[PDB]
């Protein structure tokens, strides 16, 4: 069953599905019709049907929405990283918690995922492979350095 | 490793005073007379003085370009490929690299509850590789040979100079083959040097 | 004979190469010399540098970008050298030739040879380093200029005490190519890296601003009690360095665009600077936000047109981009640049368009956006609209006739 905030998610990304699927001139779309709307919610319900709950939560919302738009380290953990850490900082900036060092969010992510590690051999290398995503983007500015460093989303 | 570099300039070009005017520097420098056999000996130097010859040639230049200008150049580089006559504009550049920023996004999932830079942002980027000669106009003829002709195109105007910013018409120096043998394959957009 | 060398950042290898190719023997020095890089180079900054640390070198600087064309170079040449042998050497009775006279290169080097006779009683052979900035950015230059330098001090005599060693500073790669197996030697200049472009920031524009009037009010209205130098240093440092790392994707490695950007938003960041914003940039940071969030090197309803100029030029808009083949049936390429057109087009969709014949008003509407220019003409001097021969094209982009269509309820958008 839709939860009620998931209403609310879902009219938000059939208008941005609507959007980008709107062509340049003309206001008719083509590939995201009504049809998709419903699209979403039978894809979310198969998501959450893969899973004991009967309440589709926002989450799942998400999930159909990728995949129908969609139409060293592993690309999937590197953005996979990025999403947590970016979204955490955007969050207590506008929330105005106090700053935290990188080392901080290294430690930071490595608590959300504590049941991913098989063993503490595996810690050293994630903890590894952390900082390598955290200069990646510093190396193209997407988490601007302000001087122990603080780290700030670039424009 | 003289006698190699000496090698190299014969098989390489034939004019004697190119290498006598390479040897110059080795001996100038020089400050005392070891400091002068570990050199000829070593014979390092004319590697730097090879290497700074090269330093403003296309490799050197766009070593030096930043991830904006580096991500407009291969969006250009793209519409130019695309063409069948190679050409490209800023609109069209603008169009790519909008794309491909948002394809980067959606690669990115979303979180249940990077930047494009504005058309006006872009000028000065656009300005800056129209300078440094990655880009140029459709058919400039560039420094000409002699006054009466520089007479003669100084007279003239140019539509090019005279249409907007917008829609002048590029071709383009570095194909999008030279810059994914050149490009870092570290760098985020590498990914499209592709087509 | 030994020449020292100034220890100029981020060019040591060319400051060596300049102390190199240039010293008191005539001899040892060659006929001509290049130094080459793009602007924003530091090629007239370290050519400078290392002649103001040897003054016994006869130097004489001259720039073509002030020196339209070529005649004034070559007028200036004997003028300053002239002129520079006076203020070196003045006992020597000499008489003047008037730089004036100066027409032709073969005139130049006949005047040099005269003014080198004059100077003949001289002791020793000595060096005259002819300097020129930036050879390529002269505005009436073409190819076969530059060979004319350069084979130039063979027709002086060789007696000559006074010899000319020429210095050149050019831009493009393109120019020098034509003339590498000349096998001249060449000095090159690469663009800065973002850590030397801020770190030349940091040394040159830091001081300058540190004591600027505007701080100077802001320290006294904050009444900053333990305020030292450093703490003025390291205030202002932090603005480039924010500056830099905003805006390094935009400007590129330029200084002279950070430099503009400091300069416009200094005086408002400095604005945001209280008691509680020193000592913690961040703070700073966080509070001047939107200063870091748009350029704001733009110079400044943003049309306010008659309603028959508003029309007119959405008919305008619509014959530059749609083809002539859907004239008979619509009414009945954004990308490129726009198509031409004809009045009897142009006329015909605004009578189908707006919501009006011919009365002088249209015509002079459209007389009006002529000479705003929002539509352009196929001419530049001696404007005859009414010969047939002229074409005329829309000079407006598509985000403005959308505004125009909106203002005027107009569906543009429903015919493409
Ligand atoms: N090593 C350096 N240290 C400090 N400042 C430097 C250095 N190199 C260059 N600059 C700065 O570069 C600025 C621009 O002068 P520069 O010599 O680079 O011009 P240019 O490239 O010859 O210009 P143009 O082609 O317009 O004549 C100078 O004001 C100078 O402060």
């Amino acid at each position: 069953i839709l939860t009620k905030e998931a209403r609310s998610y879902l009219v938000e990304k059939y208008k941005e599905l609507r959007k980008d699927d709107a062509q340049g001139f003309s206001r008719s779309s083509y590939r995201i019709t009504v049809r998709q709307l419903e699209s979403m919610i039978r894809l979310s319900e198969a998501i959450a049907r893969a899973n004991c709950v009967d309440e589709i939560t926002p989450s799942f919302i998400a999930e159909a929405y990728d995949l129908l738009r969609q139409s060293t380290v592993t690309y999937d953990k590197y953005v996979s990283m990025m999403n947590m850490i970016v979204r955490k900082i955007a969050e207590v900036d506008r929330e105005g918690a106090e700053e935290l060092t990188a080392v901080d969010i290294v430690d930071w992510y490595l608590l959300q995922k504590e049941n991913d590690l098989g063993s503490l051999a595996e810690y050293w290398e994630e903890r590894r492979l952390a900082f390598k995503v955290i200069k990646r983007l510093v190396k193209d500015r997407i988490l601007m350095e302000i001087h122990k460093t603080v780290y700030v989303i670039h424009p | 490793n003289l006698n190699r570099h000496i090698r190299m300039n014969f098989e390489t070009f034939r004019s004697l005073p190119t290498l006598k005017n390479s040897i110059i520097p080795l001996v100038a420098t020089s400050k005392n007379f070891g400091s002068l056999c570990t050199a000829i000996k070593s014979c390092s130097f004319l590697d730097i003085y090879n290497k700074n010859q090269l330093s403003n040639n296309l490799t050197g230049r766009l070593q030096s370009l930043s991830d904006l200008e580096l991500a407009i150049l291969i969006s250009a580089a793209r519409v130019a490929l695309r063409a069948k006559d190679g050409s490209f504009n800023f609109n069209l550049a603008y169009a790519e690299y909008e794309k491909m920023i948002k394809a980067i996004n959606s690669r990115i999932p979303t979180v249940a509850p990077i930047k494009l830079w504005l058309k006006k942002d872009v000028k000065n980027v656009w300005e800056n590789l129209v300078q440094l000669d990655f880009f140029t106009e459709k058919s400039a003829v560039g420094l000409r040979d002699n006054a009466t002709a520089a007479f003669y195109a100084s007279n003239y105007q140019f539509q090019g100079t005279m249409i907007p910013f917008d829609l002048r018409s590029y071709q383009m120096q570095i194909i999008l083959q030279e810059l994914r043998r050149i490009i870092p394959k570290s760098n985020m957009y590498y990914s499209w040097t592709q087509l | 004979m030994n020449v020292t060398t100034p220890e100029v950042a981020f060019r040591e290898y060319q400051t060596n190469c300049l102390a190199s190719y240039i010293s008191a023997d005539p001899d040892i020095t060659p006929s001509n010399l290049i130094l080459q890089g793009y602007s924003g180079t530091g090629k007239t900054y370290t050519l400078k540098k290392y002649f103001n640390a040897n003054p016994n070198l006869h130097a004489v600087w001259l720039e073509p970008v002030e020196l339209v064309s070529w005649k004034p170079l070559l007028q200036a040449i004997a003028r300053t050298v002239q002129y520079k042998l006076k203020t070196l050497y003045p006992n020597i009775p000499t008489t003047d030739y008037d730089p004036l006279q100066v027409e032709e290169p073969f005139l130049l080097v006949k005047t040099l040879h005269n003014i080198f006779v004059q100077y003949e009683s001289l002791q020793e052979k000595t060096c005259l380093f002819l300097i020129l900035d930036g050879f390529d950015s002269l505005q009436d230059l073409d190819a076969a200029l530059f060979n004319k330098y350069i084979k130039l001090n063979e027709l002086l005599p060789k007696d000559s005490k006074i010899n000319i060693k020429f210095i050149y500073t050019m831009l493009e790669t393109s120019f020098l190519q034509r003339y590498s197996t000349h096998c001249i030697p060449t000095v090159m200049f690469p663009r800065y890296n973002v850590d030397e472009v801020s770190t030349i920031l940091v040394m040159s524009r830091c001081g300058e601003l540190m004591e600027d009037s505007c701080l100077r009010k802001r320290i006294i209205e904050e009444q900053i009690t333990d305020c030292t130098d450093d703490q003025f240093q390291n205030v202002a440092a932090n603005f480039i360095h924010l500056i830099v790392q905003a805006f390094h994707s935009y400007t590129g490695n330029d200084i002279f665009a950070l430099n503009d950007l400091i300069d416009f938003k200094w005086p408002k960041y400095v604005s945001r600077i209280t008691k509680e914003n020193i000592f913690e940039p961040l703070a700073l940071y966080k509070s001047a936000i939107k200063l870091f969030l748009s350029t704001d090197d733009n110079l400044s309803q943003t049309y306010d047109l008659s309603i028959i100029s508003k029309y007119l030029l959405i008919a305008s808009y619509i014959c530059s981009y749609l083809e002539p083949r859907y004239d008979a049936s619509i009414f009945s390429p954004r990308y490129l640049q726009p198509s031409l057109f004809a009045i009897e087009r142009l006329l015909a969709i605004f009578q189908a368009i707006f919501p009006m014949k011919a009365n002088i008003e249209v015509f002079q509407n459209l007389s009006e956006l002529h000479t705003l220019k929002l539509i352009a003409t196929t001419m530049n001097k001696n404007i005859d609209y009414l010969s047939p021969k002229v074409r005329w094209k829309v000079n407006v982009p598509w985000e403005i006739i959308k505004e125009i269509s909106e203002s005027v309820h107009f569906n543009i958008s429903d015919y493409f």
